[PDB]
C-alpha cells in the first residue's frame, strides 16, 4: 500500500503474477536492484528485447 | 472524434522537441494511438505501432509514449528527415472508425528578404485586333509571401471578377504569386493607363504603363 | 509489395467516378485493405474497410449512402464508386493495406496502416471540355509572357521554340476561375537587347484534348 | 456463464474507469494466429456437446 | 549478472593496453541531462523487482 504514492509512473507492463495479488501468496525470497537511463532506454527494458 | 494537435511546432536543430495530442475518454486511454508522416508528393509510413515499438528501418532517435488521455511524441535530430507533417491516428467507438488529427507542421530555426520584382504586362495588339483584352501582372522572387495585389483604375480600387492564387514554393525556396483580371477590350481602351501595386512588406514598387507603350 | 492504383480526372458533380486498386505479390485472401482520403488544406479521413475473402462491408457515421464497395476477387482488384459528388470533395484516395484481419466492429483497435499505395488526385467540377487558348501578350533586361487561357482538363506542357529555348522559362501555378475554365501563364526573362533582334515562338501541347497550337509573339512599338 | 464486456480493470489505488496505460489494462487481447508457428499456437476449433 | 571494467575495448587488430586510438574506444560513455533535452531524453529511475 506504499508502493502507489512514488509519484506517477511511466511503465508498469507486467510479465507474471499480478501486482494486487501479491498479498495472497507469501514469498521467501525478492530481489531488488535499481538504476538510472535515458527515456528511450526504458522500452527495451524487457525479458528478450534487443 | 477529431483530436487537437497544434499547427506548428519548431525546434532549433541539436536538440529535441515534443509533439503533443490530446483526446476524449473514449478515443486515448482505451484504444492504441499510432503516428503517421508522409513525404510531401508521396505515401505514408509507419513509424510507431503498440505506443512503444518501431518497425525495421527505422532510426531509434524517434520515441513517443502515453501517460493518461494524451499521447506526446519527440523526435532528436532535425537535419533533412522531420521537415514533414505528422498525424495523430487512433480508434474510438462513436465514428465507429479510424479518426485522425488536424495535422502538425514541423520546420527548423532562414532566407534573405528578396524585394519584389513586379510587372505590368499591357495586351499586346494581337489581342486588340482579336477583341479581347486581359489586364496581368505578376510579381516573383519575394520572400516571405505578404503580397496584395491592388487593381486600381488610376483613381479608386476597383474590383470585379477578381482572381488570385496562393504563392507557390519553387526549386530555389522562392515564391511567386499571379493575379489576373479579364476586362472587355473597350473598357481596357477608355483607360488612359493602368497600374499594378502591390504591397509586400511595406515595399511597394509602381509599374505605371501605357496601353500603347 | 507494389499497390499502385488508377485515378480518374475531374467531371460534373452528381455523377459516379471509377477508381480501382491493384494488389500483386502478396495473398490476397489474407489482408483487409482500407481507403482514405487526403484533400489539400486539411488531414487524412477515414471511410471504411472491406475484405477480400468475404463479402464484409463497413461504412463510415458520416457516408451511409453516398459510397459503395466493390469486390472482385479473381481479377485481384477493388473498385470503388462515388455517388453524389459534392463540392468539397477535391481529395487525393490512397489504397492502404494493413496486416491482419478483421471483421468485428470491436476488432479494429490492433489496426494500422503499414503498406501504404501512391494516390492520385480527382476533382468534380462541371466546366466545357476542350482545347487550349493562346493569349498574345506585350511586354512591359526586358521581361515578356505567354498567356494560355479555357485549357480543360489539367495538366499542359509549355515549351519555347520547340524545345530549342530552355534557359529563362518559368511556368506559373494554375489559378481559378469563377467560370469553371483554367489560367496559366508562362513568363520569360530575355535581355532588352535581344527582344526583337531575335523572336522567340510560344508553344503548349494538352494531351486529353489531342490539339497543338503555334503562334509568334511580336512586341509592340 | 458467458460476459461479454469492455470495462477496463484495475490493478491499483486509483479508480479507471475510462483511463489505461499506467496500472489499468483491457480484459481483451487477440490471439496471434499464424501458420508459421508450430504445434501449441494453431487454432483449434473446440466445439462443445452438454 | 553484473559487469564493472576500465580497460580499453578494441574494435580491430590493434593492440591497445592503455591507449584510445582509431579502432580502441573507451568502453564507458556518460550520459547527459539538462532541461533543454525533451521528454524521451530524461533520466527514469527504473527499478526492477525479482
Amino acid at each position: 500500500s506504499v508502493l502507489y504514492n512514488f509519484a506517477p509512473f511511466f511503465a508498469f507492463k507486467c510479465y507474471g503474477v499480478s501486482p494486487t495479488k501479491l498479498n495472497d501468496l507469501c514469498f521467501t525470497n525478492v530481489y531488488a536492484d535499481s538504476f538510472v537511463i535515458r527515456g528511450n532506454e526504458v522500452s527495451q527494458i524487457a525479458p528478450g528485447q534487443t | 472524434p477529431v483530436l487537437t494537435q497544434p499547427p506548428s511546432a519548431s525546434g532549433p536543430p541539436g536538440q529535441s522537441v515534443s509533439i503533443s495530442c490530446s483526446g476524449s475518454r473514449s478515443n486515448i486511454g482505451t484504444n492504441f494511438v499510432y503516428w503517421y508522416q508522409q513525404l510531401p508528393g508521396a505515401a505514408p509510413k509507419l513509424l510507431i505501432y503498440k505506443n512503444d515499438q518501431r518497425p525495421s528501418g527505422v532510426p531509434e532517435r524517434f520515441f513517443g509514449s502515453k501517460s493518461g488521455t494524451s499521447a506526446s511524441l519527440a523526435i532528436s535530430g532535425l537535419r533533412s528527415e522531420d521537415e514533414v507533417d505528422y498525424y495523430c491516428a487512433a480508434w474510438d467507438d462513436s465514428l465507429s472508425g479510424h479518426v485522425f488529427g488536424a495535422g502538425t507542421k514541423v520546420t527548423v530555426l532562414g532566407q534573405p528578404k528578396a524585394a519584389p520584382s513586379v510587372t505590368l504586362f499591357p495586351p499586346s495588339s494581337e489581342e486588340l485586333q482579336a477583341n479581347k483584352a486581359t489586364l496581368v501582372c505578376l510579381i516573383s522572387d519575394f520572400y516571405p509571401g505578404a503580397v496584395t495585389v491592388a487593381w486600381k483604375a488610376d483613381s479608386s480600387p476597383v474590383k470585379a471578377g477578381v482572381e488570385t492564387t496562393t504563392p507557390s514554393k519553387q526549386s530555389n525556396n522562392k515564391y511567386a504569386a499571379s493575379s489576373y483580371l479579364s476586362l472587355t477590350p473597350e473598357q481596357w481602351k477608355s483607360h488612359r493607363s493602368y497600374s499594378c501595386q502591390v504591397t509586400h512588406e511595406g515595399s511597394t514598387v509602381e509599374k505605371t504603363v501605357a496601353p500603347t507603350e | 509489395v507494389q499497390l499502385v492504383q488508377s485515378g480518374a480526372e475531374v467531371k460534373k458533380p452528381g455523377a459516379s467516378v471509377k477508381v480501382s486498386c491493384k494488389a500483386s505479390g502478396y495473398i490476397f485472401s489474407d489482408y483487409n485493405i482500407h481507403w482514405v482520403r487526403q484533400a489539400p488544406g486539411q488531414g487524412l479521413e477515414w471511410m471504411g474497410w472491406i475484405s477480400p475473402d468475404s463479402d464484409d462491408t463497413n461504412y463510415a457515421q458520416s457516408f451511409q449512402g453516398r459510397v459503395t464497395m466493390t469486390r472482385d476477387t479473381s481479377i485481384t482488384t477493388v473498385y470503388m464508386e462515388l455517388s453524389s459528388l459534392r463540392s468539397d470533395d477535391t481529395a487525393v484516395y490512397f489504397c492502404a493495406r494493413s496486416v491482419g484481419y478483421c471483421s468485428l466492429n470491436s476488432c479494429q483497435r490492433w489496426m494500422w496502416f503499414d503498406t501504404w499505395g501512391q494516390g492520385a488526385l480527382v476533382t468534380v467540377s462541371s466546366a466545357s471540355t476542350k482545347g487550349p487558348s493562346v493569349f498574345p501578350l506585350a511586354p512591359s533586361t526586358a521581361a515578356l509572357g505567354c498567356l494560355v487561357k479555357d485549357y480543360f482538363p489539367e495538366p499542359v506542357t509549355v515549351s519555347w521554340n520547340s524545345g530549342a529555348l530552355t534557359s529563362g522559362v518559368h511556368t506559373f501555378p494554375a489559378v481559378l476561375q469563377s467560370s469553371g475554365l483554367y489560367s496559366l501563364s508562362s513568363v520569360v526573362t530575355v535581355p532588352s537587347s535581344s527582344l526583337g533582334t531575335q523572336t522567340y515562338i510560344c508553344n503548349v501541347n494538352h494531351k486529353p484534348s489531342n490539339t497543338k497550337v503555334d503562334k509568334k509573339v511580336e512586341p509592340k512599338s | 456463464e458467458r460476459d461479454i464486456s469492455t470495462e477496463i480493470y484495475q490493478a491499483g489505488n486509483k479508480p479507471c474507469n475510462g483511463v489505461a496505460g499506467v496500472n489499468c489494462y483491457f480484459p481483451l487481447q487477440s490471439y496471434g494466429f499464424r501458420p508459421t508457428y508450430g504445434v501449441g499456437h494453431q487454432p483449434y476449433r473446440v466445439v462443445v456437446l452438454s
